[PDB]
């Protein structure tokens, strides 16, 4: 059952699109993948099914399943199989940023060709990697706002970590007070409630009951807490 | 403005 | 390529090519009158900042 | 030379416990490999009747291996060399409180690694397997050799097998640097440090170990230790082996530049590493445009060397130097951020806004490169009266 398995993949794609249930979709696609492995199929359709499973896993946020999918999909791409090579070359860099695998990023960038770098997803991933490496949180979050395809789901995993690092760097410099509005604008926050909920658990001391701004000088001691 | 300390 | 294999396993210090003062740390100073700094000063002066 | 004479020489060297002659008779650097009489297909009977085991199997495997390399059968050569290493390690652990056969190991070990590479290359040309198939087996065998050498704790240091430790480690490092597996170097690095002979090894092996550990530390963002190791490796490198000195400079230059030491033009020209020249000229000047142009023009060289992402971290030093130039030109402790915005736009950086200037200054102050604070309401960086930009060495 190889030819009709494409129709089965279409069915499970529709199931994910409408029902939006990760359990059955993931189980059925894992069974499909294990059926493909048994028959030894390594054609373009294998690339298609692996891409679909990785894209589905990204939406649910399960990075481990996506990690396995991209690890196998690198091997699938190694044999010059047609597909969205740029889209999933971007996700490799994004996952390497997420896991802080600085060693893997060098090797991944070494094999990049001009066609891949011309791809919008790879260009966005490379710019985000540069911003993260240089600690440029403004450009980092500007790129994180307008992220192409599924590239934003990877960045949503270390967005909180980079936000904490950026807030440490902001409190260390911005004196005598750091406006919360500037904090929510620079750190790519939607709504004031999200930013307030982000900086509440840190225990930072603010400037007055209105909490119009956070007091950096009295919050320097709380930097080690987060 | 006050200088950095 | 890769790191080679040394011909003699031990050579004491006479075979150590000593390079003298190949590293400079005096570049970091108040020297601001070179060509690039003059160009940057002109660019800044175009927008004020005497 | 008849093979009978070769077998007699092997037996005499083995019985006399002379490591040098036995190592020469089994190493491919010896001219006896090129001798047509030496190369034979199945000399196993001669080795069996002349040498006691396990030396008989080892030298029969060596003879068929030199025959294979004469016929360029590198897979058969690698299999024979693995047989050689196994038999020799058996006969080597056989020796108690004696390390006469230590030189032999060296030669044998080296040969194995070399053959492995060719074997892998053969499997690349044949298309059967990928790159690094035999290198992992080579590393496993060398790790077994290292375990045997480091297990000799009871024997006295004068005749201990620990003297054969560092060399093996270096060999492993080479494999671990060709298949891009740095983490596997973590145990060996501590294993050498645990030993009390960390500074009693030969100059060549110590230099190679220092260079490899410095490379690993640099790849792990440990530039202080990386400099402390690579400076020793580059200072004590052999004058004749200029390729090794250049290879050490390739990885020592980024660390020295990141820590605030800039190489001279004479050093780069002498070792033909002119690719760094323009890059250096940017960092000491604060020229971001020149740094971008030099990194793009020599992108291929740095990508091949594997230090492109380490080199891109010089952008922080370039920012610090440019902002120091701005501070010196303005001669004011309270600098408006618009001056830094103008300086950044002068460097033709894409879509710069005052927010990016604030972000860059905040990162610099957090990293300790700047001693100041940015008042956001007035949009002014107030910098310290004393020590505004501390030296990069202290940072």
């Amino acid at each position: 059952p190889v030819a009709v398995l494409k129709k089965s993949l279409c069915m499970v794609k529709c199931h994910w699109k409408e029902k939006q249930d990760y359990a059955f979709a993931c189980e059925q696609m894992k069974s499909i993948r294990q059926d493909l492995t048994v028959q030894g199929i390594r054609t373009e359709f294998t690339v298609e099914v692996y891409e679909t499973h990785a894209r589905i896993a990204l939406e649910k946020g399960d990075h481990e399943e996506f990690n396995q999918c991209q690890t196998q999909l690198k091997s699938l791409y190694a044999e010059n199989l047609p597909g969205n090579v740029g889209e999933f070359t971007a996700y490799r860099i994004l996952y390497y940023i997420f896991t802080k695998n600085s060693g893997d990023i060098t090797t991944e960038l070494a094999y990049l060709t001009r066609e891949l770098k011309a791809d919008p997803c790879v260009a966005h991933a490379l710019a985000l990697r540069t911003a993260w490496a240089l600690g440029n949180y403004h450009r980092f979050f500007r790129l994180y706002c307008h992220a192409p395809c599924m590239s934003g789901y990877l960045v949503d995993k270390f967005a909180d970590r980079e936000r904490k690092v950026a807030l440490k760097a902001m409190i260390k410099t911005f004196r005598p007070a750091l406006p919360v509005s500037y904090l929510q604008a620079e750190l790519a926050f939607e709504g004031e409630a999200a930013c307030r909920a982000f900086l509440e658990p840190l225990g930072l001391a603010y400037t007055g009951p209105d909490n119009s701004s956070i007091d950096c000088r009295l919050s320097l001691a709380q930097l080690s807490a987060f | 403005l006050l200088d950095y300390e | 390529d890769e790191f080679e294999e040394f011909p003699a396993e031990d050579w004491a210090g006479l075979d150590e090519d000593e390079d003298a003062h190949v590293w400079e740390d005096n570049w970091d100073d108040d020297n601001v009158e070179d060509d690039f700094s003059n160009q940057l000063r002109a660019e800044l002066e175009k927008h004020g900042y005497k | 030379i008849t093979i009978n004479q070769y077998l007699q020489q092997v037996y005499e060297a083995i019985d006399s416990r002379d490591g040098a002659s036995c190592a020469e008779l089994v190493s491919f650097k010896h001219p006896h490999v090129a001798n047509p009489r030496l190369q034979m297909a199945s000399p196993e009977e001669k080795c069996q009747q002349v040498l006691e085991p396990p030396y008989d199997e080892m030298f029969a495997a060596h003879l068929r291996c030199t025959y294979a390399v004469g016929n360029h059968d590198f897979i058969e050569a690698y299999k024979c060399q693995t047989v050689i290493v196994q038999s020799f390690l058996r006969a080597f652990q056989a020796h108690k409180e004696e390390n006469w056969a230590l030189p032999v190991m060296y030669a044998v070990a080296l040969d194995l690694r070399v053959f492995a590479n060719n074997a892998d290359q053969q499997l690349v040309k044949k298309g059967k397997s990928k790159v690094g198939d035999m290198l992992e087996k080579a590393a496993e065998l060398l790790m077994s050799c290292f375990r045997v050498c480091a297990s000799d704790t009871r024997a006295g240091i004068e005749d201990s097998k620990k003297w054969g430790m560092l060399f093996l480690v270096n060999q492993l490092f080479k494999i671990y640097f060709k298949i891009n597996k740095l983490h596997l170097c973590k145990p060996l690095i501590r294993a050498i440090d645990s030993s009390n002979l960390k500074d009693d090894y030969s100059t060549a092996q110590r230099v190679t170990y220092k260079y490899y550990v410095g490379r690993k530390a640099m790849f792990d963002s440990d530039f202080k230790q990386a400099e402390e190791y690579l400076s020793f490796a580059f200072e004590h490198c052999h004058r004749s082996s200029q390729k090794n000195k250049r290879m050490i400079l390739i990885y020592l230059l980024p660390v020295k530049m990141l820590l605030g030491h800039m190489p001279t033009v004479e050093l780069l020209k002498k070792y033909h590493l002119m690719q760094f020249a323009e890059v250096t000229r940017a960092v000491s000047e604060g020229n971001l445009l020149l740094l971008h142009e030099a990194l793009a023009k020599h992108e291929a060289f740095f990508i091949r060397c594997g230090i492109f992402l380490i080199l891109e971290k010089l952008k922080i030093i370039t920012y610090r130097n440019l902002f120091k130039k701005v501070y010196l030109l303005l001669k004011t402790h309270q600098l408006s951020l618009d001056a830094f915005l103008v300086a950044l736009k002068f460097m033709q950086v894409e879509d710069v806004d005052i927010d990016e200037v604030q972000c860059i200054l905040a990162n610099l102050i957090y990293m300790g490169h700047v001693k100041g604070y940015i008042s956001h309401q007035h949009q002014k960086l107030v910098v310290s009266k004393q020590n505004p930009f501390p030296p990069l060495s202290t940072v």
